[PDB]
């Protein structure tokens, strides 16, 4: 009680690098996907990946 | 004692973490036709 | 009945209009036609996998091409020559 | 799920380029579709950062 420990909005603090593994997995996503389009990879390729 | 850097850091003053005068250059890397697909920039 | 493959591919030839049409492949196609035979995640011994996992870099391109003694554009004109024997020459008399 | 096992992921630990003599490894296709290096020594890679 008299610490009163409480959570807020930016209390839900998130890792720094999210948005760059974030970013980084859209890429591979982005550029796998553009490939299984040209034919390069299969959908199984795709989907596991 | 020294002066400038190496000095900021062992007082913890504000500094670079990486010393300027020792930060070496980022040597050439793949141009996007040494390289695969899947990790080339995607243009 | 049944069909050996070779009345199969007869009447493909012959009812379905089938034919053997080139694909010209890019390099990153080729590699997967060439590397998907071999399994699924193993060391490539075929050395056509092992060649087409290095032409997916087209700077090992120039040096094949350089190598073999081609100004580099009909080597992307002789990737499009048809493959195939070719049909007996015509004698029209 | 499709790897058959424990897989861990080498996460680069610096920016930089990465050397190593890519004739110490056999190539291959990995699941994904992805071209890659297959290692059966203990190779040693360095990433001059």
């Amino acid at each position: 009680t008299a610490t009163s420990i409480s959570l807020g909005i930016d209390d839900l603090l998130t890792i720094p690098s999210k948005g760059w593994l974030v970013q980084d997995a859209e890429q591979q996503s982005l550029i796998l996907e553009k490939h299984h389009h040209y034919g390069n990879v299969h959908a199984v390729e795709k989907l596991r990946q | 004692e020294e002066t400038g850097f190496e000095l900021d850091k062992k007082l913890g003053r504000p500094h670079p973490f990486i010393d300027p005068t020792k930060k070496k250059q980022i040597e050439t890397t793949l141009t996007s036709d040494e390289s695969w697909w899947n990790w080339r920039k995607p243009e | 009945d049944k069909d050996t493959e070779d009345e199969a591919r007869r009447r493909n030839w012959i009812e379905r209009g089938w034919a053997p049409w080139e694909e010209i492949l890019t390099p990153e196609a080729d590699f997967a036609r060439k590397s998907l035979n071999e399994g699924e995640e193993v060391p490539l011994q075929s050395p056509e996998a092992i060649e087409a996992f290095k032409m997916l870099r087209p700077s090992y391109r120039k040096k094949k091409i350089k190598e073999m003694g081609i100004t580099e554009d009909e080597w992307y004109a002789k990737q499009f020559e048809i493959r195939g024997d070719k049909p007996p020459p015509l004698d029209t008399s | 799920v499709f790897t058959g096992g424990t897989a861990e992921h080498v996460r680069a630990p610096y920016n930089g380029k990465i050397k190593f003599n890519e004739d110490l490894v056999h190539p291959t296709r990995t699941r994904h579709g992805h071209p890659a290096f297959l290692c059966y020594i203990d190779l040693s890679v360095i990433i001059e950062s």
